[PDB]
């Protein structure tokens, strides 16, 4: 029995500004002098890697836990700020009267330069730029119908950040715990799981119960934001969440007394979407955040912490142990209290995939009012999460690879999961490799083969519907078994889940906010694409995490480092063969993949879902049907997306989504520029740089920091850096003024 | 492809898929005469190289025929 | 016409910059002074001396070709 | 067609030209025999030449790419 | 088949040794410096070109050359 | 030598020597501790090395090289010998090739590929054009 | 050909086109309340713009072209604008030649170099008012150009 | 040149060529190259002195 105790340090270190005048103090190389520029990047290239400055792991804790804080406090900055701009510089009460006609803004451009045409005629009197962040539909599902509680919110905002910033700074200057605190993982992650998370979802559950609820009832029912009352009143006055909810009149006696079916006014479970504003049903929303509590505080007294009952992480892990794994997952728990990158290789990969599943969840099931309605909104939410959550996998992939240059051990890994993968890893990474060739094969050259015939006037020898038909028999099976699920497996819940699925279409507004998604021949293709891609990228990560150590090419890889150049022209050439180039490969993989990915939802939901609907039913799409035989051929792709959609992107000039069209050019100029880090090596611009020098030194203008060129794998991060932001500034700059000028 | 990629990651890739192609039944009575082997670096900087230019050659030729006939046909 | 004709004399400086580099920079250069020694088409020098990728001339002729292929587009 | 073929075709042979003349001063240039000639005396004052061209390409990427985005936004 | 060639500029520090991966080169006593030593590539037919030795080299200009000449399977590093 | 001398105990894994290995060279490490360390292999795992004599076969020289280098840092291991095994069974001492390190500077070793003076007095590719003949050659 | 804008029909045409794009926008909303006040101060904006740019000369386009071939009579399009840039851009090089040559007189250049010695950094940016006379002088004594440095193998 | 005798590099392949250098020592062992050279510049491979011989420097007044 370890007592889980807390201990720490009092002024442990100094609160001074003479560190802050010597860069590179961290570093024992880089406090020596510059003597060339290639000093002022590795300044920055290691200034958050606490591992390489020091060697003990308390130190490195504490620097974690602090700058955590700081990170949480810039958060709550940015949070301060949106709030802010909403209560000063949006339309957010317009907005709230005339959700449908009124255009979500809350950034007033200055007039100087002519940029005052960027103030789109949004409405509400004010005009300015169109955001597409879903600000104003998240304030008003919390109950929001004042600016007063904005300018409140942003007030506590900045607290809040204020409060991270002397937590932050209190953690490292006058009480740091000791590596004995960080190490009880069991009572981080009952904390996490009944605290941070459990009693976060009951407390917002009890939030939307007492405001959201009666609040929004109010909204949907006709009733001006300035006459409902305020959000205090339904607590301090019963009456009115009676009148509203007349389960409120039995009181917490029916919770006490197990009579839980008393909460059938505000604990519901219809299952669909509300057909006044688009979104799911706020009662069915608080119920599922009660649950979500509940199930998330049961869970977190799992393990054991200062007391007899609970769990061992260890015993559990070196419990699990079978034939074909010889001592299981024995070793694995020394592993993750140990060493931060393992921790924060799997916390990546697992937060990446929750936001990955956030996106789909969130388009499918719109959760806020007036969200589906607002298809720019929608656009750029499932854009946003799809993106962010890939770039947290490619860094999950990354620092598994650093932890496994860094800090592996054999000891701890001896016949282990780990051990065992790593003996077999060419078995893996040979056979994942097949299944890439094998993916790509039947993914890109389905599309390809419909090139050729196309072209060719065999239109009849096609992967299409009229011609040879691939349908997904199993997807469109499970969509037909959700379709009937609210009838035979679900039988309190009164609609599907999504109506993506099937059932019904739901009209907001003249505007249709969710309907099937049915799935075609080209469906199935481009779902195949998303796998083969999807396989590619983790297959190069698993390729560098695998052989980050050593390999038959390199039989010492690991004292190399983690993030080398390469081993030289030797051995026909080694280059690139470092894990961190492989993180290199693996961000352009991702970013093809999720670019793919984002295009498909795109194009499917302008040209099945999104759109208007005139009298009687009749349904009208942005690009009608186009999707159904356009998106099985590369011509479609590029004709009927790439071209045609992009018209609203190049004709923006002279409007108020002019600065879309410049960024849509500017991106283009980085992503090309990129290429000139990309296809170049550090040799030619040495020498470039010795001949410039060479005419400063004929003026005696020569700076004392020798210039050098950009170091190999510092090239190689500025080729990837500028190749993903102009592709996915591109992107985001094509995808916003599409859904902008149309729809 | 060739121009961003350089050799050392296709030197790995190339040394699992021969373990692959000499550790499978059926298939290794097939053997190799010339070892697999990656690229060379000026060899995958020649074949990037030709890949760009003939794309770039290609793309332009069939982009400005086909809007010169098009136009005026 | 002028804003263009000023865009082809950057392309084509640019593109004589990098080939007459190229050229005068073959025989050696303070990065590596011994380059005739290797030959005019060879990988490169290792990751010492900082780094000595696309060293060789005919690197310089192949990050032409990519300001040609610019150039003449 | 004609216009544009004839264009692609001189930048590769331009490019050509000056890959053969990189490759003519590693292996077939001796400086014992080419003393104070005005080949020679390029190769001594190499580096002048490289940084005036670098510094025209400069001048003209720069304004001309500043005039271009100017007119733009 | 890689060339290797130590120069008469070598302070014989060893540090090529010591950075070779390979048992290409080795120390062996000389009279061109104090340290009464100078590097020697006798295995060269083991080199593969990595050019560890280079890096390692403290001399000005490295006194210690490898040239890639001749490919074979020790210069290729192939395992298979 | 010593063909039977006890191997470190290894559970299998697929990065050892391939069937080229069996028709080609097979380099050998046998080296003598006192303790059951464990050691990461070359070609990827953890071993457990015997107490007495280890010796275990690997495809190339620099694995066993980098094998022998673990082996003198991680552990204070200096008496490893790398042989080399050809198809027809001929042994061939390697590694250290004399009883003595390659940096360790030791009587009776013959200066191998010396130039005489810097690089910058080699010869120019024009001078020994169309000859047997290279600049590093005096 | 080319016409003073004054007196190009394109020139006139433009402007109506410019003032009729905002006084669309301007319709929908009220005289006095947000926004409406912030479209008309717009259009005087571009009348003002149009009357200054009268004087330039533009072709059928009506877009205003600058004559840079140095007439005197352009001097203000191009001839003014120049000089003005390579005073301003000479006064930045000559303070950073000089800040350079006093860095590379002290103990450890670099640390200056890094950390900007804001004093001494300001001595030099205040002066050089006149560096066109800096610039000569520092040639004339030699101490502007240099004799010997850094070259490769083939000078 | 001796002790601290500011010296001109005349080596070619020198990154130091054409400057001026401080003499650390001077060897009297017979060597090859007996002049060691200091430089307030460093070279690509962060190293700022290097062995010279007496042919190769020449003494500055
Ligand atoms: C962390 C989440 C959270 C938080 C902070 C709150 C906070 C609050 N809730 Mg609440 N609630 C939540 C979640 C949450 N709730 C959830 C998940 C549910 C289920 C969906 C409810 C359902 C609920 C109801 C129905 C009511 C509240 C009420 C309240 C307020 C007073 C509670 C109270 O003590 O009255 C105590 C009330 C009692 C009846 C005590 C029970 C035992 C008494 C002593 C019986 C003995 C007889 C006696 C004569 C009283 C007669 C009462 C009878 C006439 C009803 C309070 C601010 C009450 C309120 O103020 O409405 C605005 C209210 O009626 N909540
Ligand atoms: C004014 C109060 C104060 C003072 C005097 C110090 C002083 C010191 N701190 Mg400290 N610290 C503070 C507050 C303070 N800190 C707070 C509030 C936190 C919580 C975040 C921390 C957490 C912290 C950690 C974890 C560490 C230190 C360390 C140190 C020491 C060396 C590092 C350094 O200061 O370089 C100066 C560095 C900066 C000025 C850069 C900070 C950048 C800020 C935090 C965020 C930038 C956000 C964003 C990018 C801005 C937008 C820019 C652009 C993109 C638009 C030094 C004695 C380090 C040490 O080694 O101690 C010996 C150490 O590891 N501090
Ligand atoms: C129920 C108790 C509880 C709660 C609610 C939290 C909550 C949190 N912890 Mg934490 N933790 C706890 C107990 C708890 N912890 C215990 C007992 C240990 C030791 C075993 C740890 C050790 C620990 C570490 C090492 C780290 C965290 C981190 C975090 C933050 C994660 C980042 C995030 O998701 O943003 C969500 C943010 C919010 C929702 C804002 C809420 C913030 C308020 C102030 C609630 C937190 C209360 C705090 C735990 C205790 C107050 C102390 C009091 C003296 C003032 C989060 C705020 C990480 C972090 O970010 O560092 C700062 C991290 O590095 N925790
Ligand atoms: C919670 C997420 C998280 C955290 C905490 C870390 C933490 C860390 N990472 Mg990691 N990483 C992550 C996510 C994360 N990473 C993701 C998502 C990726 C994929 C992109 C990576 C890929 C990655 C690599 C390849 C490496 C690290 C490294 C490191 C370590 C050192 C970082 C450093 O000092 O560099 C300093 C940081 C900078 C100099 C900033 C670079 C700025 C880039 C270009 C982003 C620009 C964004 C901005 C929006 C651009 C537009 C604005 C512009 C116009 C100005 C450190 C412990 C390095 C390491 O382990 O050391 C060996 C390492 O090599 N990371
Ligand atoms: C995934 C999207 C995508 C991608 C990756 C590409 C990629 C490419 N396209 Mg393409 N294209 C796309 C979508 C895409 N296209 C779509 C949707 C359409 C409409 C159907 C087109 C229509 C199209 C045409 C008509 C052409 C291409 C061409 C090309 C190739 C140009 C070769 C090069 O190196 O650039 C070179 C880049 C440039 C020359 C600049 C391009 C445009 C700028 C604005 C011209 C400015 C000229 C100016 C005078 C230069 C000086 C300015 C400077 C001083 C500031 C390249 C392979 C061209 C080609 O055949 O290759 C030569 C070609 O003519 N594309
Ligand atoms: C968009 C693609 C692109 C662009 C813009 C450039 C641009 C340039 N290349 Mg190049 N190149 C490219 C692709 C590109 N290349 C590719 C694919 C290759 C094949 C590998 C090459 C290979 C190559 C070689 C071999 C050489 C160049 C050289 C040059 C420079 C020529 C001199 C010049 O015009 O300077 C003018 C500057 C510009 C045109 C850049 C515009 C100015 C910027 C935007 C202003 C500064 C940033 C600004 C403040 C905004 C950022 C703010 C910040 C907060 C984020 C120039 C900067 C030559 C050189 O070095 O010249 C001396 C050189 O020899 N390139
Ligand atoms: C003391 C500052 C300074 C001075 C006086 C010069 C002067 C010169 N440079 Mg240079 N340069 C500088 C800084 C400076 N440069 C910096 C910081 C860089 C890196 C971006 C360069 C990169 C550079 C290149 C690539 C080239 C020159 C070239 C030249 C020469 C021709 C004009 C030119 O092309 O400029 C070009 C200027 C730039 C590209 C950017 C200048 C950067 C800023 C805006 C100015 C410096 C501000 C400085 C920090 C002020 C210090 C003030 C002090 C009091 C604290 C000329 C003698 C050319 C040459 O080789 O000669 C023929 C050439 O090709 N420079
Ligand atoms: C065969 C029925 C399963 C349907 C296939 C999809 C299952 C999804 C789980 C993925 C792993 C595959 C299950 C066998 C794997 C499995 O569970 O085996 C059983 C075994 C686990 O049993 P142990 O006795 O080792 O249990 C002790 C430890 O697990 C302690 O928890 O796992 C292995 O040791 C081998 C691991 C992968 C072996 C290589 C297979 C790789 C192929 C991957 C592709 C799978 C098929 C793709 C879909 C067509
Ligand atoms: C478990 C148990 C029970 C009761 C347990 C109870 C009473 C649990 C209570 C949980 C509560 C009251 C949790 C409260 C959570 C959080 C609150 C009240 C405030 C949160 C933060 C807000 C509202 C502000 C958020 C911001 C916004 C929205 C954006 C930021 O930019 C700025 C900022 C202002 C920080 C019963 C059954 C009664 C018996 C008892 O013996 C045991
Ligand atoms: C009649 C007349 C005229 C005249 C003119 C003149 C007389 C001039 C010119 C001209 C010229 C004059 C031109 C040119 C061109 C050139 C070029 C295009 C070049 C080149 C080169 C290269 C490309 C390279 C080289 C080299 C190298 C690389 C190295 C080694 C050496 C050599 C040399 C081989 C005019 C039209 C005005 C007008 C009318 C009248
Ligand atoms: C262009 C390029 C270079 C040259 C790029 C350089 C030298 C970029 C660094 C230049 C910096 C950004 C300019 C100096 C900034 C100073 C701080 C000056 C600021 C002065 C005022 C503006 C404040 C490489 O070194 C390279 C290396 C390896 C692969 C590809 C490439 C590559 O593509
Ligand atoms: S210099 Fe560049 S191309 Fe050559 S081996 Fe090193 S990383 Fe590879
Ligand atoms: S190139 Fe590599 S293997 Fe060859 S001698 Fe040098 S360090 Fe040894």
């Amino acid at each position: 029995e370890k007592q889980v105790k807390v201990v720490v340090d009092r002024d442990v270190v100094p609160t001074s500004f003479e560190k802050w005048a010597k860069p590179g103090h961290f570093s024992r190389s880089l406090a020596k002098g510059p003597k060339t520029t290639t000093w002022i990047w590795n300044l920055h290239a290691d200034a958050h890697d606490f591992d390489s400055h020091t060697s003990s792991l308390e130190e490195v804790s504490r620097k974690i836990f602090s700058a955590h804080f700081g990170q949480l406090a810039i958060i709550f900055i940015w949070l301060s700020g949106m709030y802010f701009h909403g209560a000063r510089f949006s339309n957010y009460v317009a907005w709230l009267s005339n959700p449908t006609g009124i255009k979500p803004s809350a950034q007033v451009v200055w007039p100087i330069v002519g940029q005052q045409i960027l103030n789109a005629d949004v409405g509400g009197g004010m005009q300015g730029i169109q955001i597409t962040s879903g600000l104003f539909q998240l304030w008003r599902a919390s109950g929001i119908v004042n600016e007063l509680q904005l300018y409140v919110t942003a007030l506590g905002g900045l607290g809040m950040a204020g409060l991270m910033i002397f937590a932050g700074w209190f953690h490292y200057h006058k009480a740091a715990p000791k590596l004995e605190w960080f190490q009880n993982v069991e009572s981080m992650l009952n904390h996490h799981l009944a605290g941070l998370l459990g009693l976060g979802s009951l407390s917002w559950a009890g939030h939307q119960i007492h405001v959201s609820l009666p609040i929004n009832k109010l909204l949907d029912a006709g009733v001006a934001p300035s006459s409902i009352p305020l959000p205090h009143e339904f607590i301090l006055n019963r009456n009115l969440m009676a009148e509203l909810y007349p389960s409120f009149q039995q009181g917490l006696v029916p919770f006490f007394t197990l009579n839980w079916k008393q909460y059938s006014d505000i604990l519901t479970f219809k299952g669909g979407l509300s057909p006044v504003t688009g979104g799911l049903w706020l009662t069915d929303v608080a119920h599922h955040h009660l649950a979500i509590a509940v199930l998330f505080l049961v869970a977190g007294h799992m393990y054991r912490t200062n007391w007899g009952i609970g769990h061992s992480i260890k015993q559990i892990l070196e419990a699990h142990k079978g034939p074909l794994t010889g001592e299981g997952h024995k070793g694995l728990y020394e592993i993750l209290t140990t060493s931060w990158h393992a921790n924060l290789a799997i916390n990546l990969a697992m937060l990446g995939s929750l936001s990955i599943i956030v996106a789909h969840h969130m388009y499918a099931m719109p959760p806020y009012p007036y969200l589906a309605t607002d298809y720019p909104t929608q656009l750029s939410l499932f854009t946003h999460h799809m993106w962010i959550g890939g770039f947290c996998i490619v860094g999950a992939g990354a620092h598994a690879a650093i932890y496994m240059v860094r800090d592996y051990s054999p000891t701890v890994n001896f016949n282990n999961v780990l051990d065992r993968m790593i003996r077999h890893r060419d078995a893996i990474i040979s056979h994942l490799n097949w299944v890439c060739i094998f993916l790509g094969m039947h993914s890109f050259g389905l599309y390809i083969h419909n090139d050729t015939m196309r072209a060719l006037g065999r239109a009849q020898d096609m992967f299409s519907d009229t011609a040879i038909q691939l349908q997904p028999v199993f997807a469109q099976w499970i969509q037909q078994i959700h379709t009937l699920a609210p009838g035979n497996t679900a039988v309190n819940a009164l609609a599907t889940a999504s109506y993506a699925f099937g059932a019904d279409t739901v009209t907001v507004g003249s505007k249709i906010a969710m309907m099937p998604i049915k799935l075609g021949t080209a469906d199935f293709m481009v779902h195949h694409i998303h796998a083969f891609t999807i396989h590619v990228t983790t297959l190069i990560l698993l390729k560098g995490v695998l052989y980050a150590r050593n390999s038959r090419l390199i039989p010492d890889k690991a004292n190399l480092g983690f993030r080398f150049p390469c081993d030289g022209p030797g051995r026909g050439g080694t280059c690139q063969v470092s894990a961190w180039d492989h993180v290199f490969l693996g961000l352009f993989w991702m970013y093809n993949a999720l670019s793919i990915v984002i295009f498909h939802f795109s194009w499917k939901m302008q040209s099945d879902v999104w759109g208007t609907v005139t009298s009687n039913g009749a349904i009208s799409h942005i690009t009608g049907g186009n999707f159904a035989q356009s998106a099985i051929t590369i011509n479609g792709w590029l004709r009927d997306f790439l071209w045609a959609q992009a018209s609203q992107v190049i004709q923006s000039y002279g409007s108020s989504l002019s600065a879309y069209g410049l960024m849509f050019l500017g991106a283009h100029f980085v992503w090309a520029f990129s290429l000139m880090f990309l296809f170049s090596g550090r040799g030619y611009w040495q020498e470039l740089i010795e001949s410039i020098v060479w005419a400063h030194n004929k003026l005696k203008v020569a700076p004392a920091i020798a210039p050098r060129a950009l170091s190999i794998t510092q090239g190689r991060a500025v080729g990837v850096a500028h190749y993903l932001l102009g592709g996915i500034a591109t992107t985001w700059a094509f995808f916003l003024a599409r859904i902008i000028a149309v729809g | 492809m060739f121009l961003i990629s350089w050799r050392g990651y296709w030197q790995e890739l190339i040394e699992t898929l021969a373990w692959a192609h000499e550790r499978t039944p059926l298939a290794n009575l097939i053997r190799w005469k010339d070892k697999p082997v990656a690229l060379s670096i000026v060899q995958a900087r020649l074949v990037g190289l030709v890949h760009f230019t003939v794309g770039y050659i290609l793309t332009y030729a069939a982009f400005v025929i086909a809007s010169t006939a098009g136009k005026f046909s | 016409d002028f804003l263009v004709h000023h865009a082809i004399a950057l392309g084509l400086h640019t593109t004589t910059l990098i080939l007459v580099k190229g050229a005068l920079d073959a025989r050696g250069s303070k990065l590596m002074p011994d380059k005739k020694d290797f030959g005019y088409s060879f990988p490169c020098d290792g990751p010492g001396r900082g780094g000595t990728c696309d060293i060789s001339a005919w690197d310089a002729f192949y990050l032409a070709m990519f300001w040609m292929l610019n150039t003449i587009g | 067609a004609l216009y544009t073929h004839h264009q692609y075709i001189a930048g590769l042979l331009i490019v050509g030209a000056f890959a053969h003349g990189a490759i003519f001063f590693i292996r077939d240039y001796d400086p014992e025999q080419n003393q104070d000639n005005v080949l020679a005396r390029m190769l001594a004052h190499k580096e002048a030449v490289i940084s005036h061209l670098s510094w025209v390409s400069l001048f003209l990427g720069f304004h001309t790419l500043g005039l271009y985005v100017h007119n733009d936004v | 088949a890689h060339t290797v060639k130590i120069y008469d500029n070598c302070i014989g520090c060893t540090q090529c040794v010591r950075a070779c991966p390979l048992d290409v080169l080795e120390m062996v006593p000389w009279d061109g410096c104090k340290a009464g030593q100078m590097a020697s590539a006798p295995r060269t037919e083991d080199c593969v070109g990595c050019k560890r030795c280079e890096t390692a080299c403290p001399t000005d200009f490295l006194s210690i050359r490898v040239y890639l000449g001749g490919e074979t399977t020790r210069s290729m590093g192939l395992a298979y | 030598l010593n063909l039977k001398m006890p191997s470190p105990s290894f559970l299998g894994s697929t990065g050892g020597w391939l069937r080229c290995a069996e028709t080609e060279e097979k380099y050998a490490m046998t080296w003598s501790s006192d303790q059951q360390h464990i050691f990461e292999m070359p070609t990827g795992g953890a071993a457990v090395m015997n107490s007495g004599d280890n010796l275990l076969y690997l495809a190339r020289k620099e694995q066993a090289l980098a094998l022998a280098t673990q082996l003198r840092t991680q552990f204070k291991i200096q008496d490893y010998k790398i042989y080399r095994i050809f198809p027809s069974g001929e042994v061939q001492y390697l590694h250290p090739k004399d009883g003595v390190l390659p940096y360790q500077v030791n009587k009776g070793r013959e200066q191998v590929g010396r130039v005489k003076s810097t690089i910058g007095k080699n010869v120019n590719p024009a001078q020994v054009k169309f000859t047997s003949k290279a600049t590093y050659d005096r | 050909v080319l016409t003073p804008c004054q007196q190009s029909e394109a020139f006139h045409k433009r402007e109506i086109n410019e003032v009729r794009t905002l006084e669309n926008r301007q319709a929908n909303y009220e005289a006095n309340s947000p926004s409406y006040l912030a479209l008309q101060s717009q259009i005087d904006q571009v009348h003002k713009r149009f009357d200054k740019y009268g004087t330039l000369l533009c072709g059928q386009d009506g877009l205003p072209h600058l004559i840079t071939d140095g007439d005197w009579r352009h001097a203000r399009e191009f001839t003014i604008p120049a000089l003005l840039f390579l005073y301003i851009t000479g006064w930045i090089g000559w303070v950073g030649r000089s800040y350079l040559k006093y860095t590379k007189e002290t103990k450890n250049p670099t640390e200056q170099e890094i950390i900007l010695d804001v004093p001494m950094a300001l001595k030099y940016m205040l002066s050089g008012f006149l560096w066109p006379l800096s610039a000569w002088q520092e040639y004339r004594s030699g101490q502007l150009l240099a004799k010997e440095d850094e070259i490769t193998v083939s000078p | 040149i001796k002790k601290g005798s500011l010296v001109k590099i005349l080596r070619p392949e020198s990154f130091w060529y054409n400057e001026v250098g401080t003499v650390v020592n001077v060897e009297t062992s017979k060597v090859l190259y007996p002049v060691l050279v200091r430089f307030d510049k460093v070279n690509y491979s962060g190293l700022n002195s290097t062995n010279f011989s007496l042919d190769e420097l020449v003494e500055i007044k």
